Formats: structure tokens, sequence, C-alpha cells
């Protein structure tokens, strides 16, 4: 998938003059008047649209067959097609039987895999399993500054610039000639 | 109103068109009301295909807010209309 | 006695911008018997709280020779006869 | 309007606008056609830095174009002889 996470923000499109003026009143009208819409239209369709009929019954049965406090556990060497070895945080190796709910792929050695809580059972991939130490570095809330704010540093911006952002905007300038963008 | 002399159609007929009016107007009185109702009116009944265009013309009377509500305009579309 | 089935569905609004201003001016724009002193049948249900503070009836021919402040089947004094409405459903 | 505006030719050029538009919305024209009088005039070059903010705001007004009709009404003389 390489989900390509933006840094989710730029909410703020930017008011155009910092001058306290009537044209600022103006434009910052705007951006809540459509803030206010979102959160309107979304309510909205979340109380209309009678699909009352959800829960999909089947995953609730699905849920209703992984207990309760499921457990965070490591696959290790996958046996059978419906066999696999499972190893719990103590470092226990118990052998767990694949359930058909897990895409037999998706499961390779050293992943991460979910497991019922009374009878170890291999019940689900989990593919989110960054560190808490780093998935806390990264910046999901742009911080507001333009290269318009930095100054005097023309020649030594254009040299970032030619590094971090026209690789990915213009790409077909570097593949036209073959250099490997600089990193 | 002359355009309520018809069937759900009509309905269609009258979203169709007060769209095809306000192109670039960008306004919050239509907008608002349009976007509400035509999602509130026809989603829930067998009648349906109305809801579609509504969005599907927010563009219009709002694809032109001096180049700045489009940054907000994506945000409600990518938001709501899919996800 | 009402089947009290109502139900809306509905979300109220909450626009609330610059437009309110339009709101307003376009809408100035388009704007520019009881029960305790009632009748009662003979074979009637009388609750107690009433058993005492009924009313008498004269307009018929006859009248309870007891004392009417109770309730239960109470025998009236036998008046003469052709009377109207006999009538023993 | 006439006065205030240009009190040194500072940066107050850009609140006139903002005075004569959230007062006089209907009478706006004969207030400009009062203030632009002799303020216009007495600085024609005052009347680019009118015609900016006009012209960024156009793309704002109220929901009835009014304004913005009045907004397009109202730029015709400042982009004329003035």
């Amino acid at each position: 998938k390489k989900t390509k996470g933006p840094d989710a923000a730029s909410k703020l499109p930017l008011v155009t003059p910092h001058t306290q003026c009537r044209l600022k009143l103006l434009k910052l009208e705007r951006i809540k008047d459509y803030l206010l819409m979102e959160e309107e239209f979304i309510r909205n369709q979340e109380q209309m649209k009678p699909l009352e009929e959800k829960q999909e019954e089947e995953r609730s049965k699905v849920d209703d067959l992984r207990g309760t406090p499921m457990s965070v556990g490591t696959l290790e060497e996958i046996i059978d097609d419906n066999h696999a070895i499972v190893s719990t945080s103590v470092g226990s190796e118990h052998y767990v039987s694949i359930l058909s709910f897990v895409d037999k792929d998706l499961l390779e050695p050293g992943c991460s895999v979910l497991l019922n809580h009374k009878v170890h059972a291999v019940i689900g991939v989990l593919m989110d399993d960054t560190d808490p130490l780093v998935t806390v570095m990264k910046v999901e809330k742009a911080p507001q500054e333009t290269y318009a704010d930095i100054g005097g540093l023309d020649n030594q911006i254009q040299e970032i610039k030619e590094s971090v952002e026209l690789p990915l905007t213009h790409p077909e300038y570097y593949e036209e000639m073959g250099i490997k963008p600089p990193k | 109103a002359l355009e309520v002399v018809s069937e759900p159609f009509r309905s269609f007929a009258n979203t169709l068109v007060d769209v095809c009016a306000y192109a670039g107007s960008g306004n919050v009185l239509k907008v608002q009301q349009l976007l509400h109702i035509c999602s509130e009116h026809f989603d829930s009944k067998e009648k349906e295909e109305d809801k579609d265009k509504k969005e599907k013309k927010d563009k219009d009377k709002k694809e032109a807010p001096a180049d700045m509500g489009a940054h907000q305009g994506v945000a409600v579309l990518g938001i709501a209309l899919i996800a | 006695e009402v089947p009290k089935e109502k139900e809306k569905e509905k979300v109220s609004t909450a626009v609330l911008s610059i437009t309110a201003k339009a709101k307003k001016k376009e809408k100035e724009k388009e704007k520019k018997p009881e029960p305790n002193f009632q009748l009662l049948d003979n074979p009637a249900r009388v609750m107690p709280a009433q058993l005492k503070v009924l009313t008498m009836p004269e307009t018929c021919r006859y009248q309870p020779f007891k004392p009417l402040s109770i309730g239960g089947i109470i025998i009236l004094k036998d008046t003469s006869e052709d009377i109207e409405e006999l009538v023993e459903p | 309007a006439k006065e205030w505006q240009e009190l040194d030719d500072a940066e107050k050029v850009q609140r006139e606008p903002l005075l004569t538009l959230v007062k006089e919305i209907v009478p706006y024209n004969m207030a400009h056609n009062a203030e632009h009088e002799a303020c216009d005039l007495l600085m024609e070059i005052e009347q680019v830095d009118m015609l900016e903010k006009d012209i960024d705001e156009n793309a704002y007004a109220k929901v009835c174009l009014y304004l913005t009709s009045c907004v397009n009404y109202v730029p015709e003389p400042e982009n004329s002889a003035l």
C-alpha cells in the first residue's frame, strides 16, 4: 500500500493579509463557513441514511468467536496450512491453530499476530506495531512557516528545494538526464 | 417553481438547473440548502441518484473561491463523499 | 386513546455564518364540557370520591327512598306505572 | 472618509473601504461620490490601493450578489479617467 500519509494538516489555507482588516475578517469568515458546513453535513448524514441494519451479522459472529482481551504475540515458524507456532510476550512457544478468519497471506514469520486469550489461536494479523517511541516522531500539525518567512538565503534555499521538493514535484526533469536525485 | 410539475426527476432538474445557474458565485444559502436536502430526502427511499449531483456540482458556485475555498472544498469532498 | 406513534428522523440545521444577515433580510422581504357537573346514566360507575357529592336527577318520575350518599344497589320508590323508557337491557 | 483616510498618506487607505462598506451599504454609491468628490482627485495615486482591495474583495461578498454587483458598479469610475 505504502500510504503517502501527509501531515494531516493545512487546515489553514492561510489568510492573505496580515494587517487587521475587514478583508481578513471576510476571509476567515469564509474559512469558518466551510468548516461549519462540513461539520453539519457529516453529522446530518451520520444521522440520516437509516442503515441501522448494520453490524453485518457475521462480523458480529467473528467478534463473538474472538473473545475479550485478545493478546499480542509474535508469529513464528509456520508449520501447516491450518497450524502455526506463536511466541507470547514471555517468550513461550505455544502451538496454535490458524483459524479461517486469518488471511493465510500477510502472515509471515516475525509479524505480530493476534491471539485468543483462552485457547491460543491466531485470530488476526496486526500490521501496526510501530514502536510507540517512534510514532511520536511523525509531524501531524505542520509548523506554520513558509519559505517567504525566511529571508536572505536564496542560494542556500534553492539547494534544499532541489533535493526535498523538486525531485517529487517535476521528477521528469531528473530522469530526462538520468541523474539520480540527490539524497 | 415551474419545474415542480414532474416526478422526483423534477427534483433532479431542480438541482441541475440551480447548479447550472450558479457557476462561480460562491454562496452559502443555496449551497447549504441543496447539500442538505438532496442527500436527506433521496437515499432512504428507492428513488435515489439525486444525492450525487449536488456534491458533484459543489464545484459550480464554489469552483472559483478566488482559489481560496478550493482548498476547503477539497477537504469536505475527500473526507465526506468517499470515506 | 392515541396511537402516539410519531417519528421525525431529521437533523436540525446549524447554519450560522454571515449568511444569517441575508436570511433575515430575505425573511423580512417575504413577510412584508369538563366533568364534575355533567350527567350520568343509571347503572354507571360511581367512584367513592363522589358517592357523596353527586346530584339527584328529579326529572324522571321516581326518587330513591334510601339516603343518597353511598353506592351499591339502591331500590327507588315505586311511583305510578305507565312511565317512559321501561328498558331492561 | 475624506480627511482621516489619507491623514498622512498612511496605511489608513485600507480602512476607508471598510468604513464605507460596513456603512452605507445601499447608499455606498453616494457615500463614495461624496468621498471621492475630493479625496480621490486630490491624489490620483491613492486610487490604486482602492482598486486593489476592491478587486481582491469582489471574490468575497454577500450570498446574494448585491454587493458583488455593488462591487462591480463602483469600480468603473475608479477605472475611469480617475
